[PDB]
């Protein structure tokens, strides 16, 4: 699809079998989740934001649909104001900037 | 770093 | 122009007469630039992401550039780590997101 910005490009993503809301993010690196239990075992990772570094858990080699394309990758987790699809996953559904 | 804004 | 989503989106804008280096996100609501000063009054604002909240200075109806298209609102001002072109101008220079 193509998506305008006047509102926030929230679309739907499935992941575990569950649907979940979550931002097409432009400007971040990777993709961070809210809480949420995921398979395998995690490694630390420091990610920096607008008000600081966070701590995170990161799961390699994760299934996630978005918006109907099949994605497999890194994953996030820890506390987001928002789920956030960044271009580890970006980059794998074929996003690109457009103007 | 992994810059997520 | 067709951005790729492989290296993160920057672009150079210009502002105030001054050539600089942003980042093009689609996850910012507004457009955040690294301490500067401008013109006209401006209003304290908080202003959140990873990591917590951080307090900016809110100038309305400035002009910018982004990689030769004129786009005018408001521009957010304080200790964001790289500037940032939020929503608020994408959307008048026409950007989209395509897959
Ligand atoms: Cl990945
Ligand atoms: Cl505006
Ligand atoms: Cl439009």
């Amino acid at each position: 699809p193509q998506i305008t910005l006047w509102q926030r490009p929230l679309v739907t993503i499935k992941i575990g079998g569950q649907l979940k809301e979550a931002l097409l993010d432009t400007g971040a690196d990777d993709t961070v989740l809210e809480e949420m239990s995921l398979p395998g075992r995690w490694k630390p990772k420091m990610i920096g934001g607008i008000g600081g570094f966070i701590k995170v858990r990161q799961y390699d080699q994760i299934l996630i649909e978005i918006c109907g394309h099949k994605a497999i990758g890194t994953v996030l987790v820890g506390p987001t104001p928002v789920n956030i699809i960044g271009r580890n996953l970006l980059t794998q559904i074929g996003c690109t900037l457009n103007f | 770093y992994d810059q997520i804004l």
